[PDB]
RNA sequence: UUGACCUCAAAUCAGGUAGGAGUACCCGCUGAACUUAAGCAUAUCAAUAAGCGGAGGAAAAGAAACCAACCGGGAUUGCCUUAGUAACGGCGAGUGAAGCGGCAAAAGCUCAAAUUUGAAAUCUGGUACCUUCGGUGCCCGAGUUGUAAUUUGGAGAGGGCAA
RNA sequence: UUUGUAAAGUGCCUUCGAAGAGUCGAGUUGUUUGGGAAUGCAGCUCUAAGUGGGUGGUAAAUUCCAUCUAAAGCUAAAUAU
RNA sequence: ACUCUAGUUUGACAUUGUGAAGAGACAUAGAGGGUGUAGAAUAAGUGGGAGCUUCGGCGCCAGUGAAAUACCACUACCUUUAUAGUUUCUUUACUUAUUCAAUGAAGCGGAGCUGGAAUUCAUUUUCCACGUUCUAGCAUUCAAGGUCCCAUUCGGGGCUGAU
């Protein structure tokens, strides 16, 4: 078969071939919009492995994002507190880019839900995606169980509640000592210890 | 595998025109510094001969020069003392012993230039002279670190069939990577440029 | 070039797959043969069609059963496609890039193909295919170290050419 | 010149879907200060209130790139204990988990990566009929820049043999 | 109705055995943690591997061992209200 | 005052490529170079070694010096890049990334025609133009003239006008 060399072609990337692609490509995607339409995916064996199945109802949006730390608001730079909460600056946004991507295009179509999202570029001020959202309702898609469970509407915006495939990287979720802090979910996980359990036999 | 190419073996011998004795030269490779200890410095057994002509200068002394008349070149004494200092260069090595070391003093201008004498690396000065003439009349080789990067030895003659020559360049392989000091790089043997007198080179 | 491209897609033509109403008609042909001669799918004969499909003409590269594949000067994701000349010179199968991914796939009933690949072939044509492979292989898979060697581009746009035509003529000449 | 392909459009094209509310509980972003330190600039309150994005009857998590270092245990969750402990902290004020153990409940699995190549065997829409949450035929369309079948880490595939 | 010369499982031998990268990991920076020469997230910068990789809670090299497979995904009940 | 902070200033890395100059050395072999005593003799050091070529000739020996040679090699020492890729310096030169502006994206670049400034050193080596200047007028209908069709209908089309 043929997605190992892509597979190992794409693991190369400062090599000629890969780095001509590369600007012709973030040329290419610089003069289109933001979020726009990818009429085929660019990294078929990258799309594919992540659950592009090419057939009627899935979707390729490409995607840019704005690089770089997050500024703070609060006008003038003036924080009006605690000289500890006073940098506006360095301040460094726990969400990913790819998070920010997938919710944009997760936006803009409503109607589809966001399966997974990849890298295909970057340049200094843009960082480019391609999100691989599923159309629900598409009879296509509602039948053949592989793909129905997309359908069930506790899936309604996976990309905006952590739970595609950065959303559970930067929720810090996986099992290990060294996620403590957060592995049931932090917030529950903060609230199941700062609990106080009283019974009925005060024990 | 050093199978291929000839080596020691019969392949290169027809090559050289010369029908005399024409001994094969390899030459090991392995980085050191510019300090003069470090290295490979041992001088062991060679099994097969050599095949070479050498006259030995015994300059013994009363307990040891009697074991020449039997196995030996030449009987010497320290009473000729005014020959090999002046005019004599008919030798090839000597062989000393250590019951007298204050003639040694005497045969320095003339002879450590060559390689006619001793100063500290080769076993020179045996005691034993009735069991180690078996050893150096079976001419060894010649271990001998210069300055940057060369080890140039000699193994055996290209005349030799291939089954006496089979023991002696794995042996003499396994002295110049087990004595040797912790301050030599990857893969001691790195180079082996082998060539006899007159043939082409032969390298792995 | 168009010329030996219409005489490889001649010998293409004379090998395409089948449409859906010729694979009707082997249906109705196989179900009369099973269920009254008791020919379990060998009543038919042999097809020799051509190959297609990416992942079949690398697997077919893989295991040297391919006599002659065809590439596209073609798809957009070109890294779907880089790789076969590499293959195709390194497993010894004398390959070609023709223009145009539609022909390839109207020669295959597609739209698009991106690649093309005879295995089989029947006894009739054998000589023009030998003469195709031995033009084939005088115009690419012989001249693969020598390609792979030269960087292409750095054309000049028409503007810029013609003022590096008057100044280089300007800087060295009068 | 006519016909495809690709890319991009337009339609009060055919059929769909999204927004808004509620927010007790849930998933994330963002995020203070009062206060405590018998003052205060790290700290603490607090990874909190406020703000914002998203769901469901639960959500989340989940079948180990885990814990361990034992005679080894076995997805996740929750309770009792570990434990006010190890640790962090102007080592101050304070903060502060986890493995084991007992129990409640226990259910496991799916794609990508291998030519089916003696046969895309897959899927959508329209039309006709009906035992009309669907089934059958025909016709376009998607799709081979690859849909189905086989396998998924515990195995498994191609062959050969006997049940 | 018997849906079917189809599917499924079991035993022996032989050749294999494909396994997810701007991602793991690292430097710096912000934030957070009980996580202490850097626990988690994230920004930029560098960027892998294949008898490989990650973890084994004081940084580092050298030699072993142990234990699981990342960078793709679905899932009741215990639970909160 | 103690501790910071938006802004702004400068460096480093990235965006960031492509040719031509100027020094460092590698894949790439070989012509030659490297003169303190002694020794036929310029032995930068080491290994074999008494002989090779039809002969000649040199060599073993002899003698010398810290090093004995004819014959074939390694490490090297200073040049020679004739061949291909990368290092920091010239800011030299590039349009395609990027930045600025303009317009309802209207005449950009190259070549020719004719003239003529232009003198011929054999014929053009060159360079310029390539429609408008007394006047508060006019300038618009795929354009009038010239040319060829259609089937002469009332009209319609092509070239040129306007390289």
């Amino acid at each position: 078969g043929a997605y190992k060399y892509l597979e190992e072609l794409q693991r190369k990337k400062q090599s000629d071939v890969l780095r001509f692609l590369q600007r012709v490509r973030v040329w290419e995607y610089r003069q289109k919009n933001v979020i726009h339409r990818a009429a085929r995916p660019t990294r078929p064996d990258k799309a594919r492995r992540l659950g592009y199945k090419a057939k009627q109802g899935f979707v390729i949006y490409r995607v840019r994002v704005r690089r770089g730390n997050r500024k703070r608001p609060v006008p003038k730079g003036a924080t009006y507190g605690k000289p500890t909460n006073q940098g506006v600056n360095e301040l460094k946004y726990q969400r990913s880019l790819r998070a920010t991507a997938e919710e944009r295009v997760g936006r803009r179509a409503a109607n589809l839900r966001v399966l997974n999202s990849y890298w295909v570029n970057q340049d200094s001020t843009y960082k480019y995606f391609e999100v691989i959202l599923v159309d629900p309702q598409h009879k296509a898609i509602r039948r053949d169980a592989r793909y129905n469970w997309i359908c069930d509407p506790v899936h309604k915006h996976r990309e905006a509640r952590g739970l595609t495939a950065t959303g559970k990287k930067s929720r810090g979720i996986n099992k290990g000592h060294k996620f403590n802090n957060t592995k049931a979910g932090r917030r529950k996980t903060w609230k199941r210890q700062n609990t106080l359990s009283l019974w009925r036999y005060r024990k | 595998v050093k199978e291929l190419l000839k080596y020691s073996n019969e392949t290169k011998k027809r090559n050289f025109l010369e029908t005399v004795e024409l001994q094969v030269g390899l030459k090991n490779y392995d980085p050191q510094r510019d300090k003069r200890f470090s290295g490979s410095l041992k001088l062991p057994n060679c099994p097969r001969p050599n095949m070479s002509i050498c006259i030995f200068g015994d300059a013994f002394d009363v307990d040891r020069a009697k074991s020449c008349g039997v196995d030996a070149m030449s009987v010497d004494d320290l009473k000729k003392l005014n020959k090999n200092k002046k005019l004599i260069k008919k030798l090839s090595k000597k062989y000393n012993a250590f019951i007298a070391s204050e003639v040694l003093i005497k045969q320095v201008p003339r002879l450590l230039g060559p390689q006619l004498s001793k100063a500290g690396k080769f076993p020179t000065p045996v005691s034993h002279n009735d069991d180690l003439y078996g050893k150096v009349t079976d001419v060894r080789s010649t271990i001998k670190f210069q300055l940057k990067k060369v080890l140039c030895l000699a193994v055996a003659v290209g005349n030799v069939e291939m089954e006496e020559d089979v023991l002696v360049n794995q042996i003499l392989m396994s002295v110049n990577f087990f004595v040797s000091l912790l301050k030599k790089n990857w893969q001691n043997v790195g180079s082996l440029v082998v060539k006899s007198s007159m043939g082409p080179a032969f390298r792995l | 070039d168009r010329n030996t491209a219409a005489e490889t897609f001649k010998l293409f033509n004379k090998y395409r797959p089948e449409t859906a109403a010729e694979k009707k008609e082997r249906l109705t042909k196989e179900a009369a043969a099973v269920a009254e001669g008791k020919s379990k799918q060998d009543a038919s004969p042999k097809p020799y069609a051509v190959k297609y499909g990416l992942n079949h003409v690398v697997a077919l590269i893989e295991n040297k059963k391919a006599k002659l594949v065809l590439i596209a000067n073609d798809v957009d994701p070109i890294e779907l496609v880089v790789f076969l000349p590499a293959l195709c010179k390194k497993m010894g199968v004398p390959y070609a890039i023709v223009k145009g991914k539609a022909r390839l796939g109207t020669l295959v009933n597609q739209k698009t193909s991106a690649v093309a690949a005879l295995t089989e072939v029947r006894a009739e044509d054998e000589a023009a295919l030998a003469k195709l492979v031995s033009t084939i292989d005088a115009n690419f898979a012989d001249k693969y170290d020598e390609v792979k060697k030269h960087w292409g581009g750095g054309i000049l746009g028409n503007k810029a050419q013609a003022k590096m035509d008057k100044r280089a003529k300007n800087s060295d000449s009068a």
